[PDB]
């Protein structure tokens, strides 16, 4: 039983532009959901607070 | 009088309900007893 919150899958997606065995696939699934949440609360609260040149819009 | 046979909610925000529905299907319900009840009471119905 994975908590809720945790279910699906989750990927970290990074672009540049010129522009304006059955349940080991769910807990490494679900573990790898955790670990990018973990990545984009670290990146967002970093882009808020910490005072950086050109600032970012989250 | 009126049947409500499906009532159903359309808010939804996959974050603070933690991935889950916003309302459970027993708060549903309940909405559902009550709306029904208020539609019993026989008034103008469908603007209560």
């Amino acid at each position: 039983q994975i908590p809720s919150d945790l279910e699906g899958s989750a990927y970290i997606k990074v672009s540049i532009q010129k522009q304006a065995p059955h349940w080991q696939t769910k807990l490494e699934a679900a573990q790898n959901v955790l670990l990018c949440k973990e990545i984009f609360a670290q990146l967002s609260r970093e882009a808020v607070q910490i005072k950086s040149q050109v600032p970012h819009i989250v | 009088p009126w049947r409500l046979l499906k009532l159903e909610i359309l808010v939804e925000d996959k974050e603070t309900g933690d991935g889950r529905a916003l309302v459970h299907s027993m708060q549903i319900s309940f909405i559902h007893q009550l709306v029904q009840s208020r539609l019993f009471a026989d008034e103008k119905p469908l603007q209560d």
